[PDB]
C-alpha cells in the first residue's frame, strides 16, 4: 500500500533498466562518432530506438503514481521529470506535420546555397562560404551581398514553416497545462515548495530585465569605441551618433564581435602572450597536454582519471583514412565509464580546449552516485559555467610561467592586459544585449503580443533599441531573418548562454576569493589551492539533486544571479574606456538609417 | 564479456530481510501493490531476480569480483582440520632438549 512506497520500488527498477539500455545506446554512438562505417549507422540507431520506446513505455506506466500523495523530495522530482509527456499529447497526424515540418526547417538551413549574380553556375555554402566572407572580408559591398544574399535565399522559406510551427508549438505547450511554448522553455528554472528557494516561471524574465540594466552602461561604451575605430575601416559610411550597419560586426548574424579585434586592437605592436612556439620547441604532445591538463585539477584537490579514461579515449586524429567527426567533447556513457574524443593539435587554443573538456569530466565523476534521473547540471547553463573558469585560470601569464611555457624573466604591462581585456569583452559582453533580444523577441512573438504581420517590424525595431544596430536593406513581412540563425530553424532554447555568463563570473570571483587573490580578478589563479577545490565539489557532487538556487547559495553565499563580478572582471577596460571617449559620443540614435539617406 | 555476460544475476525485491548464513532461490512474483497478479509480471508484479551485465568497458568499481569467505566453527568434535606442524633435523650422541 502507500502509494509512495509503489513508487520506490517502481523507480528501484527504472533505475536499473534505464542504466542498463543507456549504456548500450551510447556506446553504439561513440562506435560511429569514433568512427564512421555503413553499418555503424545502423547499429545506433538501432539501440537509440530500443532506448526511445522503453522510456516512452515507462512514463505511461510512471503516470500512475500521483505527485500530490508523494512526500519525499528525490522520488517526486524523479517522477516529475519521467512524467512529462512532450509531444504525443497532440493528435497523430498533427504529431505528424510538426515532426515533417521540424525535419524540413533544418534541411533549408544546412544544405542553402547562394548563387553569384555574375557566376551562378557555382554557388556557395554557408560554412565554407559564406562563414568566411563575412568574417575576413573588407569589401562593403561584398559584405553587403554575402548578407542580404543569405537573409533573402535561406529566409523566406522557412517564413511559411515557421508560421505553422509556431501554432503546433503553442498547441502542444498548451495541452501540457502550460501557457505558451515560450512558459515550457522557461519551466527549466523552475523550483516549488521548499521554503526559501523557490523561484517562479515568471520571474526569469524579471530578473534577465533587471540584470541588463546594469550591462548598458558598459556595452555603451564598447558600441562607442567600436563605432569610432569603424569609422577608419569604412569611411563615410557610419554615422558618428547612428547604429552600426548590421553586416559589419564580423560574421553572419553578429553574435560575436570577436572578428573585430584586428580592427578595433587597444595598443598597436604589442602582441598578446601565445606560447605555441615553446610547446613545439619543448616537443609537446597530445599526452602531454592532457597529463598538465590533469595534474592542475589534482593539485585543486580533485581526482585523477579513472586508468580507464586513458586506454578508451581517442584524443588523436587517426592517421589513415578512418574518418571520424571530432568536435571536442566529454562522453559519460555511464557505469564509471568516462571517455573525451577530439583531436589534439600542439597549439594553445586545444592547450585549453582540453582543460574546458576535462572540466566536464570532473563533474560527471562528482555526481556519478546519483540516481539515473539526476545525473545533470543544477540547471541548464550549470556545465558549461563550470567549464569555463577552468580555462580561465589555466590562461594566466602566471600558470603558464610555472608550467614551464613562459620564461621567467617575462614582464607583463597594462598595454597588454588592456588588449587581453577587449580581446575579452568582444566575447563575453559583445553577446549579450544579442542573446538577450533574441530570446526576448521569441518569447513574445509564443505568447502573442507580436501579430504575425509585425514581425519583423518590431524585430528590427528591438536590434536598433536594445543592441544598437541597423539594417542596410529594408526588410518587409516576406522575410524571417531570426529563422536565418541555426539555434531558431533547429528549435533550441538560446537563453542558457545569457547565464552562463554570469554564473561563470560568480564562480570565479566565488572562488578565487577563498584562494585569497589580492590584485585584479582577471589575474585570478586557483592552482595549488584546496580550499577552492573543496568548496566547488560541495556543488559539483548534487547534481539536480537540490534545486538550482540552492546549488548556488553553496559556492558564492548568493541565491541568485548577479552581474556585479562580471562589472568587477572588466573593471581595468571600463576606466580605460571611459577616459577614451570623451570626444566621442557614448549612446545611438534610433532615428538614423543606411538607405535612407 | 564483449556484449555482455548476464549469466550472473541477484535478487533485487524481497518481503523481508534474510537471517544470518540463509539462502534463497525463490523465482515467486514479488508483488507491490495491493493486488494480486498470479503469477504474471506486470503492474505492480515485478520479476525479483536482476541480471549482472558485465562488459570488459566498466569502471573499476562495476566489475565482477569474486569473493570467497571462511568461516571456523568448533563444536564438539575432538579432533578435525589444523594446519601444519614443521620438523627440523635432527642430531644424534649429544645431549640435547
Ligand atoms: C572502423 O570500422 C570498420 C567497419 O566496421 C572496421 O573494419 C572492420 O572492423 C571489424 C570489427 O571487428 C574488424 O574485425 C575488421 O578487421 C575490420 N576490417 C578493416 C578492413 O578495417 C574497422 O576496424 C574500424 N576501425 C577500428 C580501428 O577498429
Ligand atoms: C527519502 O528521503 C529520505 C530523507 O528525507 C532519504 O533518506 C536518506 O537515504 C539515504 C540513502 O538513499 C541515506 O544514506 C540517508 O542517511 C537518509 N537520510 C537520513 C537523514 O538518514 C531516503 O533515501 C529517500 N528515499 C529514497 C528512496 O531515496
Ligand atoms: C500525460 O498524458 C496522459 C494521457 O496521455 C495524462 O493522463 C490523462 O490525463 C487526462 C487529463 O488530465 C485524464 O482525463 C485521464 O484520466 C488521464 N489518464 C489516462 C488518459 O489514462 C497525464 O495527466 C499527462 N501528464 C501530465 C503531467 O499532464
Ligand atoms: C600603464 O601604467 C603607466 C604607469 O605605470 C601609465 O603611465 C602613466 O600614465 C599617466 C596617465 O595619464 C600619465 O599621466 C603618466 O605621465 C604616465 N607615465 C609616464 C612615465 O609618462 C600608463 O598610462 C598606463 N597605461 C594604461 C593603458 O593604463
Ligand atoms: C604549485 O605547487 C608546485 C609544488 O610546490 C610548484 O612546483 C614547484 O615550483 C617551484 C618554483 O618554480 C620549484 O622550485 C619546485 O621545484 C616545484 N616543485 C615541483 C614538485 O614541481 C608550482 O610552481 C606551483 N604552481 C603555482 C602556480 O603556484
Ligand atoms: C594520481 O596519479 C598520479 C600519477 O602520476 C599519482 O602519483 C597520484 O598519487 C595519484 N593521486 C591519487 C589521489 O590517487
Amino acid at each position: 500500500s502507500t502509494i509512495e512506497e509503489q513508487a520506490k520500488t517502481f523507480l528501484d527498477k527504472f533505475n536499473h533498466e534505464a542504466e542498463d539500455l543507456f549504456y548500450q545506446s551510447s556506446l553504439a554512438s561513440w562506435n560511429y562518432n569514433t568512427n564512421i562505417t555503413e553499418e555503424n549507422v545502423q547499429n545506433m540507431n538501432n539501440a537509440g530506438d530500443k532506448w526511445s520506446a522503453f522510456l516512452k513505455e515507462q512514463s505511461t506506466l510512471a503516470q500512475m503514481y500521483p505527485l500530490q500523495e508523494i512526500q519525499n523530495l528525490t522520488v517526486k522530482l524523479q517522477l516529475q521529470a519521467l512524467q512529462q509527456n512532450g509531444s504525443s499529447v497532440l493528435s497523430e497526424d498533427k504529431s505528424k506535420r510538426l515532426n515533417t515540418i521540424l525535419n524540413t526547417m533544418s534541411t533549408i538551413y544546412s544544405t542553402g546555397k547562394v548563387c553569384n549574380p555574375d557566376n551562378p553556375q557555382e554557388c556557395l555554402l554557408l560554412e565554407p562560404g559564406l562563414n568566411e566572407i563575412m568574417a575576413n572580408s573588407l569589401d562593403y559591398n561584398e559584405r553587403l551581398w554575402a548578407w542580404e544574399s543569405w537573409r533573402s535565399e535561406v529566409g523566406k522559406q522557412l517564413r511559411p514553416l515557421y508560421e505553422e510551427y509556431v501554432v503546433l508549438k503553442n498547441e502542444m505547450a498548451r495541452a501540457n497545462h502550460y501557457e505558451d511554448y515560450g512558459d515550457y522553455w522557461r519551466g527549466d528554472y523552475e523550483v516549488n515548495g521548499v521554503d526559501g528557494y523557490d523561484y517562479s516561471r515568471g520571474q526569469l524574465i524579471e530578473d534577465v530585465e533587471h540584470t541588463f540594466e546594469e550591462i548598458k552602461p558598459l556595452y555603451e561604451h564598447l558600441h562607442a569605441y567600436v563605432r569610432a575605430k569603424l569609422m577608419n575601416a569604412y569611411p563615410s559610411y557610419i554615422s558618428p551618433i547612428g547604429c552600426l550597419p548590421a553586416h559589419l560586426l564580423g560574421d553572419m548574424w553578429g553574435r560575436f564581435w570577436t572578428n573585430l579585434y584586428s580592427l578595433t586592437v587597444p595598443f598597436g605592436q604589442k602582441p598578446n602572450i601565445d606560447v605555441t612556439d615553446a610547446m613545439v620547441d619543448q616537443a609537446w604532445d597530445a599526452q602531454r597536454i592532457f597529463k598538465e591538463a590533469e595534474k592542475f585539477f589534482v593539485s585543486v584537490g580533485l581526482p585523477n582519471m579513472t586508468q580507464g579514461f586513458w586506454e578508451n579515449s581517442m584524443l588523436t586524429d587517426p592517421g589513415n583514412v578512418q574518418k571520424a567527426v571530432c568536435h571536442p567533447t566529454a562522453w559519460d556513457l555511464g557505469k564509471g565509464d568516462f571517455r573525451i574524443l577530439m583531436c589534439t593539435k600542439v597549439t594553445m587554443d586545444d592547450f585549453l580546449t582540453a582543460h574546458h573538456e576535462m572540466g566536464h569530466i570532473q563533474y560527471d565523476m562528482a555526481y556519478a552516485a546519483q540516481p539515473f534521473l539526476l545525473r545533470n547540471g543544477a540547471n541548464e547553463g550549470f556545465h558549461e559555467a563550470v567549464g569555463e573558469i577552468m580555462s580561465l585560470s589555466a590562461a594566466t601569464p602566471k600558470h603558464l610561467k610555472s608550467i614551464g611555457l613562459l620564461s621567467p624573466d617575462f614582464q607583463e604591462d597594462n598595454e597588454t592586459e588592456i588588449n587581453f581585456l577587449l580581446k575579452q569583452a568582444l566575447t563575453i559582453v559583445g553577446t549579450l544585449p544579442f542573446t538577450y533580444m533574441l530570446e526576448k523577441w521569441r518569447w513574445m512573438v509564443f505568447k502573442g503580443e507580436i501579430p504575425k504581420d509585425q514581425w519583423m517590424k518590431k524585430w528590427w525595431e528591438m536590434k536598433r533599441e536594445i543592441v544598437g544596430v541597423v539594417e542596410p536593406v529594408p526588410h518587409d513581412e516576406t522575410y524571417c531573418d531570426p529563422a536565418s540563425l541555426f539555434h531558431v530553424s533547429n528549435d533550441y532554447s538560446f537563453i542558457r548562454y545569457y547565464t552562463r555568463t554570469l554564473y561563470q563570473f560568480q564562480f570565479q570571483e566565488a572562488l578565487c576569493q577563498a584562494a585569497k587573490h589580492e590584485g585584479p580578478l582577471h589575474k585570478c589563479d586557483i592552482s595549488n589551492s584546496t580550499e577552492a577545490g573543496q568548496k566547488l565539489f560541495n556543488m559539483l557532487r548534487l547534481g539536480k539533486s537540490e534545486p538550482w538556487t540552492l546549488a548556488l547559495e553553496n559556492v558564492v553565499g548568493a541565491k541568485n544571479m548577479n552581474v556585479r563580478p562580471l562589472l568587477n572582471y572588466f573593471e581595468p577596460l571600463f576606466t580605460w574606456l571611459k577616459d577614451q571617449n570623451k570626444n566621442s559620443f557614448v549612446g545611438w540614435s534610433t532615428d538614423w538609417s543606411p538607405y535612407a539617406d | 564479456k564483449v556484449g555482455g555476460n548476464y549469466n550472473y544475476r541477484y535478487r533485487l525485491f524481497r518481503k523481508s530481510n534474510l537471517k544470518p548464513f540463509e539462502r534463497d532461490i525463490s523465482t515467486e512474483i514479488y508483488q507491490a501493490g495491493n493486488k494480486p497478479c498470479n503469477g504474471v509480471a506486470g503492474v505492480n508484479c515485478y520479476f525479483p531476480l536482476q541480471s549482472y551485465g558485465f562488459r570488459p568497458t566498466y569502471g573499476v568499481g562495476h566489475q565482477p569480483y569474486r569473493v570467497v569467505v571462511l568461516s571456523f566453527e568448533l563444536l564438539h568434535a575432538p579432533a578435525t582440520v589444523c594446519g601444519p606442524k614443521k620438523s627440523t633435523n635432527l642430531v644424534k650422541n649429544k645431549c640435547v632438549n
